[PDB]
């Protein structure tokens, strides 16, 4: 069947990991062990159409950029999340969308903008700040928590739709 | 960039950070079982050597290998 390469890009301890075990496995990850790479694979209904997802999970780590390269070439949709307590990972946001740019010549892919641990009650990334950079890129926003799992399914499946929209 | 080994799982692969070629294997399968299933027996393998599961005792140096295959032990890579 039809496989869709999603890779979760964004800065150190976001919850790219959490927010991919929360949909592949249905499991809240508590503790902090840093990404290199990891994939996970789980077949998936959307919109009653069956389908693969292969969720390519990436190190925010600047120690392991250089692999950005190969994995932006060839995913097929991004969720570019940063934290909503997390200023430095919003202004990170950019720098993700500008490299997936050098090796697709544009950043026409898919993308959401991932505004991640919503449970918690300090935000300091204003709601309307995100919405409109979102605006200004031409992408959804989506708040999401890996923990209560808010709004995530509504990420990875957005970005499964615009694929199949293309 | 730390050293680490690839572990190639029935639903994807995993990139197992190590901090010398010292660790065993033993710490290297639980830690990607740990990641990739949550809290089944598993062997790894030698990416060059289907169906023979390595001495989890032995050493990650000792295997002059840096890509496994994580396998339950009722099946197959
Ligand atoms: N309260 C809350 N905590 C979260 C959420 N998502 C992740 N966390 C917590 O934040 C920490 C880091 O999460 P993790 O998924 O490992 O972040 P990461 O972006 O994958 N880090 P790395 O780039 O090094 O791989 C973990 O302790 C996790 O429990 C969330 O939505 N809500
Ligand atoms: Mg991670």
């Amino acid at each position: 069947m039809t496989e869709y390469k999603l890779v979760v890009v964004g800065a150190v301890g976001v919850g790219k990991s959490a927010l991919t075990i929360q949909l592949i496995q249905n499991h809240f990850v508590d503790e902090y062990d840093p990404t290199i790479e990891d994939s996970y694979r789980k077949q998936v209904v959307i919109d009653g159409e069956t389908c693969l997802l292969d969720i390519l999970d990436t190190a925010g780590q600047e120690e392991y950029s250089a692999m950005r390269d190969q994995y932006m070439r060839t995913g097929e949709g991004f969720l570019c999340v940063f934290a909503i307590n997390n200023t430095k990972s919003f202004e990170d946001i950019h720098q993700y969308r500008e490299q997936i740019k050098r090796v697709k010549d544009s950043d026409d892919v898919p993308m959401v903008l991932v505004g991640n641990k919503c449970d918690l009650a300090a935000r300091t990334v204003e709601s309307r700040q995100a919405q409109d950079l979102a605006r200004s890129y031409g992408i959804p926003y989506i708040e999401t928590s890996a923990k209560t799992r808010q709004g995530v399914e509504d990420a990875f499946y957005t970005l499964v739709r615009e694929i199949r929209q293309h | 960039e730390s050293l680490f080994v690839r572990i190639n799982a029935a639903h994807g692969f995993s990139l197992i950070q190590v901090d010398n070629t010292k660790v065993t294997m033993k710490e290297i399968l639980l830690k990607a079982v740990k990641r990739r299933k949550g809290s089944p027996q598993y062997r790894l393998e030698k990416q060059s050597e289907p169906n023979v599961a390595v001495d989890l005792d032995s050493t990650l140096e000792s295997q002059s290998a840096w890509e496994f295959c994580l396998v339950r032990e009722n099946s197959s890579r």
